[PDB]
């Protein structure tokens, strides 16, 4: 009924409100990625807090590059998340090897290791880009969650 | 600025006020008077078992 | 034309240092204010 | 001192429509301060900036109430300003539409569309590929 | 009996509305700015984290270990709620025949919280690194312990209302004026992430923040209180709020500028360099009321 | 209070001197759309006459000499002395 | 020119020792760390409310591939496959054909951001300035099929933007 | 009654945990030497408790000697733990 | 940088600071603590994308 659907939103807008990643750095992306906690474009506006908390963490953000020696080390730290839990792609390499494609040692693109819910596109993904792997999700949760 | 900072305070200076008003205000419908005794020493304790058994043989505070 | 005109005046901080004391130094003076504060409390 | 500082946030609310105009500014977007109106967008943005106020100060470019048909009232992101970004928004130092206005064409598309995302009308690859050709007849 | 209900539902929302403030002196403390996205500042974030953490994110187990894992929020968010009832809030929910002593306690039994957490995981190197937590836990109740009865030495016994009364004209922060600054380091202790750093996490920190609150008011009783008068109790609750508030400001001041310690060094700042001063001061409350005429 | 007047007292009293310089410090001399359209200079070539390659050799002299199959390589470095701007 | 770091003890006698014992027995540099924070707080925090306010940019910039087009119809680029040889993430994939009627131009024309590092050399190895960049960061997607962009349909759909790249080219030719 | 204000902390605190999870549907011997003195300090603490409370009425030259002298033991053990006392 | 007379570079290598500040960490930990060699890490400024080669 009408009860149980304002109640549904009521519940994807808990996730809306506060988002609390696990941002893997191992990467130039790191920086960019750090350039969130940078005042300029502030992102602890939202209900995001670079606390961490790698067991508690919700939206794991891969930034950059994944070797074949980070690819098992990765994933089982993916399998330790809670059941509500989003991957953001930060930068090329996470999307599908920006550089780096054509290397032995490189995986392809993140999603041959761990499923991918929101690609940011940019090599130095800018702090403009970046707050698309926000606003962008917290856009993206309509779920539909009916029964 | 401080239009964003003080809320945070201001609504702190609601619920952390409560416990001290509501512990205050209790005492208007224990007794008809505003006040509750503790006994502490052995002393004390004996006044208010004699104040129970003057006049108001349930209430412990009463008047005359 | 693309050129650049020197606007010196400040540069900057040539080896130059700001920590500079501040609020009164101790030595002596902050002990006659602490010893002071227990004088005044037990009294 | 503080009196003059009281006095500015009270002009401040009585400027941006009143004590139903603040509330809505204050619930959809981060922060309500008044300045000058450059107004002239298609689906009516406000982008009301001008002001000096701090650091970066092309302020308080306000989306419009269902640009398309996505009714942004509640939730809206940076979907909106059409080719006026470069501008009234980022780089460059003139309005848009009041002192250099972009040149005509004829093939840009005069109506901007949303973000492509989830929903329909979304991107999609393809190859040019006419292929070799097989042939096979009774 | 509606006062316990009115001492823990209002004040587990001072603990809710706690990680705002954490996060706006914090913010404007590091030049960005709090929450405001959520609601008009940010107000409608803390009910918003307790639907999000509580509600759809679930637990998945190391090992459960029957009886415990569970048992752990029950010492944590159980012994905090308890050390609120003998507070001398103008006139305190069931006065204790001894204040302090179940006030001392009760922080020395919430101990077993990091304690039982640490056999709630299978894993050695939970329980090895829980352990060097309990490790920080454990020494800086022997200071609490020393800085405690040097101040009541002064005035009072160990009756939490007798030390409003002491309190009338004069602070207890100038005659105890090393002691001011040594109970100032000695209350981070129970986890505070200001000098040192290690069911569900949620509910953990709930307690967590709820001490930090709890040692801020037992600071402004201690050490503040200005009045007391009995004729108005509305008088002292608004004074007793602004100066209960400055120190919970000054615990997100300390943990916002200061780095970690060195969890060896900060077991060098005990016993080599806190314990050697308040033992002199502990010596030095003891001859000061036969010196001078003062055992009330 | 929001006021700047009573603020800047404050933040000045509190370690260091400060008013001057501010945290944001994007108000005045902040030129938007850079400049009006400049002319950028050319080198030593551009002009003609006596602008050959043959002079200009850039990659010429390149071929390594294979040598032989006391003496120092430089002369030693020698230590340089303390900054007049500050000693320590 | 040889600076120091270590002072080497300056405390001698009384004045110089007491001073450097307070810090210690007190605190004070804990107070001065205090002051260095406090006025940190009173000033004015330098922060940007994304989706009203923007950060700055430059007249040239780099970030979002669209192909340009010249005022009167007709597309610009012409298939040398200049761009695909300069590319050092070899991104862009071209196949090129002739139109029936004269003109040499694209058939396929493919600019995968799974890879490209956004260098900017396919903007400024085209002879017949194709590609600009244009200042665009509104392309975050759900799937690969939506982010790696076609052969010109979407590039195309850069025509949206081309109001803004005629205006910022204004910058590239006579170099800033 | 101290007891019906234990009780409904508890409760209330089980409770959560309730909530918590019917709700979802989808080695170094050297620290051991840290809990020997915080053990043995805490006796001395407890004979050193009634220092608020036996003061009021007993006589202050007998006393006196006393009760330093429980802190200054309470310290001696301190002088030994000084010689040698470990890394951590 | 070992050249042809092509335009390809035939094997490059940079020896960034990362090889030589790593090799003295069996040095730099020897009778130190965990959190010691947090601090050692830092001060020598190991970026982890120094190790390419
Ligand atoms: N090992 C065995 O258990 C076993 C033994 C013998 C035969 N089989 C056969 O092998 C198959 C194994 O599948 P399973 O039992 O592993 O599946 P399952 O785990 O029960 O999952 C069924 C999924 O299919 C969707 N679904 C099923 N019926 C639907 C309907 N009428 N309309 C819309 N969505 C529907 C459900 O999605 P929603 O929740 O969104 O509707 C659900 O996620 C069975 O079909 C069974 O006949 C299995
Ligand atoms: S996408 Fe660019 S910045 Fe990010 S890791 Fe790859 S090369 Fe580095
Ligand atoms: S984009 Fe430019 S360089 Fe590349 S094929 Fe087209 S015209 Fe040639
Ligand atoms: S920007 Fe650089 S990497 Fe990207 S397509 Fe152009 S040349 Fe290739």
């Amino acid at each position: 009924e009408y009860v149980v659907a304002k109640l549904d939103d009521l519940i994807n807008w808990a996730r809306r409100s506060s988002l609390w990643p696990m941002t893997f750095g191992l990467a130039c992306c790191a920086v960019e990625m750090m350039h969130m906690a940078a005042p300029r474009y502030d992102m602890d506006r939202f209900g995001v807090v670079f606390r961490a908390s790698p067991r508690q963490s919700d939206v794991m953000i891969v930034a950059g590059t994944l070797t074949n020696k980070m690819a098992p080390a990765l994933r089982k730290v993916y399998d330790q998340m809670p059941e509500p839990r989003y991957v953001v792609s930060m930068g090329s390499c996470a999307n599908g090897g920006g550089y780096y494609h054509y290397s032995y040692s490189v995986v392809r693109g993140c999603d041959r290791i761990v499923p991918v819910d929101i690609y940011v596109p940019g090599c130095p993904p800018t702090a403009e880009a970046l707050l698309y792997g926000i606003l962008q999700l917290q856009k993206k949760i309509k779920r539909e969650k009916r029964l | 600025m401080w239009f964003e900072v003080l809320p945070g305070i201001a609504v702190m200076g609601v619920c952390l006020f409560i416990p001290g008003m509501a512990t205050a205000r209790i005492h208007r419908f224990s007794n008809g008077g505003k006040e509750k005794r503790v006994a502490h020493y052995p002393y004390q304790w004996y006044l208010m078992e004699r104040d129970r058994r003057v006049s108001g043989v349930n209430r412990s505070y009463v008047s005359k | 034309v693309k050129q650049d005109m020197p606007p010196v005046g400040g540069y900057g901080p040539i080896d130059y240092k700001r920590n500079l004391p501040r609020r009164g130094l101790s030595g002596y003076s902050m002990f006659a204010v602490g010893i002071g504060a227990l004088l005044f409390g037990y009294w | 001192e503080l009196l003059q500082v009281l006095k500015r946030g009270l002009q401040q609310v009585s400027g941006h429509g009143g004590l139903r105009g603040y509330l809505r500014v204050l619930f959809r977007a981060n922060d309500v301060r008044v300045g000058t109106l450059v107004g002239e967008d298609k689906y009516g943005n406000k982008y009301y900036e001008d002001n000096k106020q701090f650091f970066g100060r092309h302020r308080w470019v306000i989306y419009t109430t269902e640009m398309n048909g996505k009714n942004t009232f509640w939730d809206v992101d940076g979907s909106m300003v059409p080719p006026e970004w470069h501008r009234w928004l980022h780089c460059m130092t003139d309005d848009p539409p009041t002192v250099k206005p972009p040149t005509a064409r004829k093939f840009i598309w005069t109506n901007h569309k949303f973000n492509l995302s989830g929903t329909p009308q979304q991107y999609v690859p393809y190859s040019t590929t006419r292929k070799k050709i097989q042939e096979w007849v009774p | 009996m509606i006062n316990i209900l009115m001492l823990i539902i209002p004040i587990l929302l001072a603990v809710a509305f706690l990680t705002l403030v954490e996060r706006k002196v914090l913010g404007y403390m590091q030049l960005r700015k709090g929450p405001n996205v959520v609601g008009p500042y940010g107000l409608l974030q803390p009910i918003a984290d307790a639907i999000k953490l509580f509600i759809k994110e679930p637990l998945r187990p190391a090992t459960s270990s029957a009886s415990m894992f569970i048992l752990a929020p029950i010492m944590a968010l159980g012994l905090a709620l308890t050390m609120w009832i003998p507070l001398p809030m103008p006139y305190p929910l069931i006065n204790m025949n001894l204040g302090v002593l179940f006030m001392l306690a009760m922080s020395s039994l919430a101990v077993y919280s990091i304690l039982w957490s640490g056999w709630a995981s299978n894993s050695k190197y939970a329980l090895i690194g829980a352990l060097r937590a309990v490790a920080q836990t454990i020494s800086y109740e022997v200071t609490l312990a020393i800085i405690l009865l040097s101040v009541l030495l002064m005035s009072g016994s160990f009756t939490l209302s007798t030390l409003i009364t002491t309190q009338e004209q004069m602070w207890l922060i100038l005659p105890a004026w090393p002691l001011a600054m040594m109970w100032f380091i000695s209350t981070l202790a129970e986890t505070n992430r200001a000098p040192f750093d290690l069911g569900p996490f949620a509910l953990f920190f709930m307690a967590e923040y709820a001490n930090i609150i709890m040692m801020n008011i037992f600071t402004a009783i201690l050490f503040l209180g200005t009045s007391h008068n009995p004729h108005m109790p509305e008088l002292y609750t608004i004074n007793f709020t602004i100066k209960s508030l400055l120190l919970t400001m000054s615990f997100l001041w300390i943990r916002a500028s200061y780095p970690r310690f060195r969890y060896d060094q900060l077991m060098h700042l005990l016993w080599k360099n806190f314990l050697p001063l308040t033992l002199a001061l502990c010596m030095w409350h003891v001859s000061l009321p036969i010196l001078t005429s003062g055992i009330p | 209070a929001s006021a700047t007047r009573f603020i800047q007292w404050l933040r000045n009293w509190a370690s260091g001197r400060d008013l001057q310089a501010k945290l944001q410090l994007r108000y005045q001399e902040i030129s938007k759309r850079t400049q009006p359209p400049p002319k950028l200079p050319v080198g030593p070539s551009h002009k003609l006459s006596n602008n050959y390659y043959c002079t200009r050799d850039g990659r010429r002299e390149a071929m390594p000499p294979s040598i032989v199959m006391a003496v120092s390589p430089a002369p030693p470095i020698k230590r340089w002395e303390l900054s007049q701007d500050e000693p320590y | 020119t040889y600076k120091y770091v270590n002072l080497r003890e300056p405390s001698m006698d009384m004045k110089s020792v007491t001073d450097r014992a307070a810090q210690t027995l007190l605190w004070t540099e804990l107070i001065r760390g205090l002051g260095m924070t406090l006025s940190y707080l009173f000033r004015e925090p330098a922060t940007i409310n994304y989706p009203f306010e923007k950060g700055p940019l430059s007249p040239r910039f780099r970030g979002e591939h669209a192909l340009r087009r010249y005022p009167s119809g007709e597309e610009r680029c012409i298939a040398c496959k200049l761009c695909e040889a300069v590319c050092p993430a070899q991104a862009i994939t071209i196949e090129a054909e002739p139109r029936a009627d004269g003109s040499r131009r694209t058939t396929r024309y493919d600019i995968d951001m799974t890879k490209c590092i956004y260098c900017g050399f396919c903007q400024e190895a085209c002879p017949v300035d194709a590609i600009v960049e244009g200042p665009n960061f509104e392309f975050s997607t759900e799937t690969h099929e939506e982010l790696l962009y076609n052969k010109e349909k979407l590039l195309n759909n850069g025509d949206k933007w081309e109001a803004e790249i005629a205006a910022n080219i204004q910058a590239d030719y006579l170099y800033r | 009654n101290l007891m019906l204000a234990l009780l409904t902390n508890f409760t209330l605190a089980t409770l959560l945990v309730i909530i918590a999870f019917w709700l979802p549907q989808l080695f170094s011997m050297k620290f051991f030497l840290v809990a020997i003195t915080f053990l043995l300090f805490d006796l001395e603490i407890a004979l050193l408790l009634p220092l608020p409370w036996a003061s009021q009425t007993a006589n202050l030259n007998t006393m006196l000697t006393m009760a330093l002298f429980l802190i200054i033991l309470l310290a001696v053990s301190l002088a030994y733990e000084w010689t040698q006392k470990g890394l951590e | 940088l070992v050249s042809d007379g092509s335009s390809r570079p035939y094997r490059c290598k940079i020896k960034a600071p990362g090889f030589a500040h790593l090799a003295g960490l069996d040095k730099m930990s020897k009778g130190h603590m965990l959190a010691d060699v947090v601090a050692i890490i830092g001060t020598q400024d190991i970026v982890f994308g120094e190790v390419d080669r």
